[PDB]
């Protein structure tokens, strides 16, 4: 908020459209991640009143009303698990937000445990989930007989795999390394940011009022144009790591998205 | 919009127009008491409203608050972080203050197409807008200009903080929560299952961009020419 | 800062032995001095009074003593006489403040003592001092620290008398003199 | 009858205050674990000067600073009293008046940065005695004269620890008041480093 | 004169080259998966939903 | 290895800080990618002699 600082900076160019462009372009393009990876549900599914999954249980990863995000009990777990305005600088909020993305998931999981893999194709048709675990059996070579007649033994497995990933989440720390290093990533990029301003870039003083108030306007203008430049540099940098970092997060956005669809709408026979 | 996009007709969409910050009014100094005996001029402060100040030799604007934070006894002004002056102790009265960036976010309008219409709903990024038709509140900021309805449906043009603008009649701006699909749950039972009958075979498309243009820039040319 | 101690001092000095006062570790009000309006004279060179509310000074000094009306024109760069070359001399790059005001109420009745130096070998360097009564010696015969023929004592009293002419009464002067270096500072 | 200067010897180094964030600061530091120089005289002002003093019945007087201490030079003459402390730029021990300030373990740090002398002090409840224990303290009660002269004295006038202060970076540890509960030397150590 | 205009000017076109760079990325992307939809979408029949 | 230009890149910032983190983080990432591509077995296995 320095005016000759601002026409010192006007007679630049377009370099801060340009840098504002692209910075909205990645704030659009995260949520454009979100939304692809999540919406790939026509119509939320609410799931059945009663729990009787052919012995399975899935109360840990289905939404538990008492809570109020509504979110599952794994969910919350991993929540917990990441630990998340000063000058020109705003974040704004996601489009979607965590509510919806719960909602998002919760419909994803009530169709696959009530109707297969038919939801994905169109509408939803629902097989008791016995039988859709023997229509998966039937897909990795496995004759169905070998689930019914083990059937008991299955959903005990699968009960107790459940309960391992809590106590993984839980005790076990750094857990959810990817995901809290990129919220680190973006906390460091952000703070060097605002660190440069307090750099000197080979003016006088690195406070602007300062350096305006004790030197005479054809003298002083030099200095500004020094710390002008400088800053310009710092910001065009932290734009451009945005850029590139934005890049990678779409690429792992791509394949969350791919896996959303190969994995959970449908039994994929993609090895690994 | 029509300046900052270079054209007459605007799209459909939410752009940022602008930035807005709020400006400071009736600048204050401060100085201790002139005991020992040039001077320096020292006025009454002020709470609550953002103003520029100047506490020993420091300038800063921002709104002044009272701060729960306890210095001590030597220290005059603090940071909490990236050194930003985030507290400043007055040389006078020897009491603390907060100091916070008083509130400044983008603006950006939201528009359904200049041949639509030329409404437009202005929405204020993160301003508790207490300050500069109907004015709502939204966890993205403030909607100045669009009715808020209470009905839901898919979203148009995307707010945030899970709130989309769409223009519907007579003939307004409408702000809703958006509807994430259709509520339907599916029948389960233990011995129940649901056997297509028939069958609706569908193209679609799916639109894919493989390249750019061959751009090639003579760089001494365009530098020097 | 001491400037009333300096400048309501009861007692003054004679102007052959100038009393110089140092201004130290204080904030100074010039206000006080530039909005008075019992001031005759208020001469500042490469200086602005009205402007040093918000400067600092290395050095700060203060000098006051008595002269008369015709030589508060002494009391400035590049002039001579009795005063300006034998009492008390300024610099050519002087950078201070002149400041005199008429002095026949308190230093005129019908019991003060003020004093001027009459002869001196060679005139004073800026800011120079010369305390010394000894016999001035005009002539080639050497004085043996007695009054004699082309031997002068060098100083003289001062004729204040109540009814002088304006140009003969006392005047209170003084002159502060700044400095302003690449050094830390105290005077603001 | 030199003792090794324990991780004690660390002050405030601004008047800014920092809330549970770690610092790191680049001037004058005393060296953790380095041999001061235990003395029980003559002691040079290379640079800043940590001085530790114990006195169960507070023989040690006030410090006489000097650049040269030959009545050719000004000097600093701090000195303390019961009823006030007195510092002259000018009693019993002596040796163009420019300023005179009067006020009001044992831990004193003293440096000349661009003409300015700065004062840091402590008080602790000491329980063993010939020995400093390692641990952390600092505060910041100081009085500032513009000497502009380099101190190369000491002359205090029954034991005083001295040690000079390096220009070496410091992480300093800061507590939600915003006192500095602990630090760390950068070039200390590998894992300091 | 001409070397605040070199510096500008270079500066704008260094960032030019740097956004087509990134861009050029991300178009690659986009045909790299467009080559694996023709591969296994058109030249056969494709199981992997959706 | 110039002290008075040191002296002078301090003012800068933490550009050269930023510089080798950026590259710091090429460098282990690189392994990643050699990590990920042929660390797939659990357990070496021996052809029969
Ligand atoms: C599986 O789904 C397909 C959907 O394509 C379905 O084929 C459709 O069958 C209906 C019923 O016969 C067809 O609709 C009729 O088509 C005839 C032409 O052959 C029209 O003349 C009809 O119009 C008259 O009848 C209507 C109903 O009585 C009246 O409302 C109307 O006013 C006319 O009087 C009517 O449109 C339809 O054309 C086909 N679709 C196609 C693409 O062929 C098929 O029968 C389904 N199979 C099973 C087993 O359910
Ligand atoms: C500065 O740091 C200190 C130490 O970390 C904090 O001191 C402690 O603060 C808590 C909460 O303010 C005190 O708990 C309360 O103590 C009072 C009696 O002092 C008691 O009646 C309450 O029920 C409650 O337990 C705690 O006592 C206090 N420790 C002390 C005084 O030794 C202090 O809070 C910090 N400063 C600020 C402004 O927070
Ligand atoms: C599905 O698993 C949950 C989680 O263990 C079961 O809920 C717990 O059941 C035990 C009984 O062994 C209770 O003591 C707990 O209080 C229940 N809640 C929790 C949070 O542990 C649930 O019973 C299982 N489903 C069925 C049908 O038994
Ligand atoms: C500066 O002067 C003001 C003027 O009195 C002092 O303000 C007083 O502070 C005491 C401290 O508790 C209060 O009880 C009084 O009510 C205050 N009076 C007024 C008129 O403000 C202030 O303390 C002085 N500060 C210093 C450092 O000397
Ligand atoms: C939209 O829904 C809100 C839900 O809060 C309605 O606000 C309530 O309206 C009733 C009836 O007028 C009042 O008794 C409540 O006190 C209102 N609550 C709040 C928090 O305002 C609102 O009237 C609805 N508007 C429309 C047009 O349907
Ligand atoms: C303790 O120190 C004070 C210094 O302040 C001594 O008192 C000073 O004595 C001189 C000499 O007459 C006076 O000019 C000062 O005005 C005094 N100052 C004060 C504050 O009283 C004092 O003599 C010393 N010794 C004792 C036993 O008090
Ligand atoms: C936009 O409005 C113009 C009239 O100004 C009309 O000709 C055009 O068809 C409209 N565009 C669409 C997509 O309806
Ligand atoms: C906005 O500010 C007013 C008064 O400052 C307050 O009553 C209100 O709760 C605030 N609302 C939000 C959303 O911050
Ligand atoms: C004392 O001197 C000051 C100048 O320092 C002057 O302003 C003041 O009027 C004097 N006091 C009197 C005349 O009572
Ligand atoms: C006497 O002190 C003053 C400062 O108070 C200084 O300017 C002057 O040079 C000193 N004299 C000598 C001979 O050092």
């Amino acid at each position: 908020d320095s005016t000759e600082c601002s026409n010192l900076l006007l007679q630049y160019g377009s370099f801060c459209t340009q840098l504002n462009r692209a910075l909205t372009g990645i704030a659009v393009e995260q949520d454009k991640n979100t939304q692809e990876v999540f919406a790939q549900v026509k119509q939320i599914y609410k799931t059945p009143p009663i729990k009787d999954f052919g012995g399975f249980n899935f109360s840990q990863i289905l939404p538990d009303p008492s809570k109020p995000s509504k979110r599952s009990f794994i969910e919350d777990l991993l929540f917990n698990k990441v630990t998340l305005k000063f000058n020109g600088l705003t974040v704004l909020p996601p489009l979607l937000t965590d509510e919806m993305i719960a909602q998002y998931t919760s419909a994803l999981l009530a169709g696959t445990i009530t109707s297969g893999w038919t939801f994905g194709a169109g509408a939803a048709l629902q097989i008791p989930f016995a039988m859709q675990m023997a229509y998966r059996f039937n897909g990795i070579g496995v004759t169905q007989n070998v689930l019914y007649e083990n059937q008991k033994l299955i959903a005990n497995q699968f009960n107790s795999a459940i309960g391992k990933i809590q106590d993984s989440l839980s005790s076990t720390a750094s857990a959810l390394g990817k995901l809290q290093d990129v919220v680190n990533q973006n906390a460091q990029a952000l703070n060097t940011l605002v660190k440069q301003l307090s750099s000197n870039f080979g003016a006088i003083s690195s406070v602007l009022n300062d350096i305006l108030s004790r030197l005479d306007p054809p003298e002083a203008e030099v200095q500004i144009d020094r710390l002008i430049t400088g800053r310009l540099q710092s910001l065009q940098t932290y734009v451009t790591q945005q850029l590139i970092r934005a890049a990678e997060i779409r690429a792992s956005a791509n394949l969350a998205a791919t896996k959303m669809s190969e994995c959970v709408l449908g039994q994929s026979k993609r090895v690994d | 919009t029509k300046c900052t996009l270079k054209s007459f007709t605007v799209e459909k969409g939410i752009y940022q127009t602008s930035n807005f910050r709020v400006q400071p009014t009736e600048s204050i100094v401060r100085f201790p008491n002139i005991t020992n005996l040039g001077p320096k001029k020292s006025t009454n402060l002020v709470k609550n409203k953002c103003v520029n100040f100047n506490f020993n030799g420091l300038t800063g604007t921002g709104v002044l608050t009272e701060s729960n934070k306890k210095f001590l006894p030597f220290q005059q002004f603090g940071r909490d972080i990236a050194d930003t002056t985030d507290a400043v102790r007055d040389p006078q009265t020897l009491e603390i203050l907060d100091i916070t960036p008083c509130s400044f976010g983008g603006v950006s309008v939201i528009t359904p197409g200049t041949n639509t219409s030329n409404q437009v709903a202005v929405l204020y990024q993160d301003v508790n807008c207490t300050e500069v038709s109907n004015v709502f509140q939204t966890r993205a900021g403030c909607l100045i200009g669009a009715e808020h309805v209470n009905n839901s449906y898919e979203c148009d043009i995307p707010i945030g903080a899970g709130i989309c603008a769409s223009y519907q009649t007579s003939q307004s701006i409408i702000a809703y929560t958006m509807s994430l699909g259709a509520e339907n749950s599916v029948a389960y039972s233990n011995n129940s299952i649901a056997i297509p009958t028939n069958f609706t075979i569908s193209v679609t498309t799916e639109i894919l961009p493989v390249s750019m243009t061959k751009t090639s820039v003579d760089c001494t040319m365009y530098i020097c020419g | 800062c001491p400037f009333g101690e300096v400048f309501n001092a009861t007692r003054f000095a004679s102007v052959y032995a100038w009393n110089r006062k140092r201004i130290s570790n204080c904030v100074a009000d010039y206000s006080v001095l530039y909005n008075s309006a019992s001031f005759s004279t208020f001469k500042c060179y490469g200086v602005s009074p009205t402007k040093l509310n918000d400067l600092c000074f290395t050095n700060v000094y203060a000098d006051s003593f008595v002269i008369r009306g015709d030589e508060v024109r002494q009391i400035a760069p590049g002039q001579t006489g009795k005063i300006a070359d034998y009492n008390y001399k300024l610099p050519d790059d002087f950078t201070g403040c002149v400041i005199a005001w008429n002095s026949n109420n308190l230093d005129s009745k019908v019991n003060y003592n003020y004093l001027y130096r009459l002869f001196r070998k060679s005139n004073l360097k800026p800011f120079e001092r010369d305390i010394s009564t000894e016999i001035y010696q005009a002539g080639s015969t050497p004085c043996n620290g007695v009054e004699g023929f082309n031997c002068y004592f060098p100083l003289q009293s001062y004729g204040f008398q109540p009814t002088n002419g304006v140009g003969y009464q006392p005047y209170r002067v003084v002159v502060l003199s700044f400095e302003l270096l690449h050094a830390p500072a105290t005077v603001c | 009858a030199y003792t090794n200067s324990f991780t004690r010897g660390v002050y405030y180094p601004d008047k800014v205050f920092r809330s549970s964030v770690l610092h790191s600061t680049q001037d004058l530091f005393l060296p953790f674990f380095s041999n001061v120089t235990w003395f029980h005289p003559v002691l040079p002002f290379n640079d800043g000067v940590y001085f530790a003093s114990t006195e169960k019945s507070n023989i040690i007087r006030g410090w006489i600073f000097g650049t040269t201490l030959d009545s050719k030079t000004q000097s600093l003459l701090i000195v303390n009293n019961a009823t006030n402390v007195v510092i002259k730029v000018c009693f019993r021990v002596y040796s163009n008046c420019t300023f005179e300030y009067v006020s009001q373990l044992r831990e004193f740090v003293f440096k000349n940065i661009d003409g300015y002398f700065k004062i840091y002090s402590k008080h602790t409840p000491i329980n063993l005695v010939r020995d400093l224990p390692q641990g952390f303290s600092a505060l910041e009660p100081l009085v500032d004269l513009p000497i502009g002269i380099n101190i190369t004295r000491f002359q205090t006038l029954a034991a005083y620890y001295v040690g000079y202060l390096q220009p070496r970076t410091f992480l300093l540890k800061y507590n939600e008041n915003g006192t500095i509960t602990d630090a760390v030397d950068c070039a200390l150590d590998p894992l300091s480093e």
